[PDB]
């Protein structure tokens, strides 16, 4: 149920 | 527009899988730390889904570029396609706006 959340490179 | 206040995660992946195509996005509140909001993304046929960080005194994505509005990071994002990258990597376009 709960969604998939993604690992970011921004810095 | 772009703004979607009333519904879930999986909501939200529902829309983009039947309204939407690869490229469309929409904004949504944030379960898992209430009163944010997220990001909500189709590519390769898949929704993706982005935290936005709500300081008080910026909007970002707990990293990268800082905003003074929601709208504006939207903004942004839509203007700059390369800047979303994943550590993978791989880059998540914000493309289209899924109007509400």
């Amino acid at each position: 149920k709960q969604v998939e959340y993604l690992d970011l490179d921004l810095d | 527009r772009w703004f979607h206040p009333n519904i879930t995660g999986v909501e939200a992946e529902n829309l983009l899988l039947t309204r939407g195509v690869d490229g469309s996005f929409l904004a949504r509140p944030s379960k898992s730390n209430p009163g944010d909001f997220t990001l909500s993304v189709r590519r390769n046929g898949a929704v993706t889904h982005i935290k936005i960080q709500n300081t008080g005194d910026y909007y970002d994505l707990y990293g990268g570029e800082k905003f003074a509005t929601l709208a504006e990071l939207v903004q942004y994002y839509m203007e700059h396609h390369g800047q979303l990258k994943e550590k993978n990597g791989d880059v998540i376009e914000l493309k289209y706006p899924l109007n509400c």
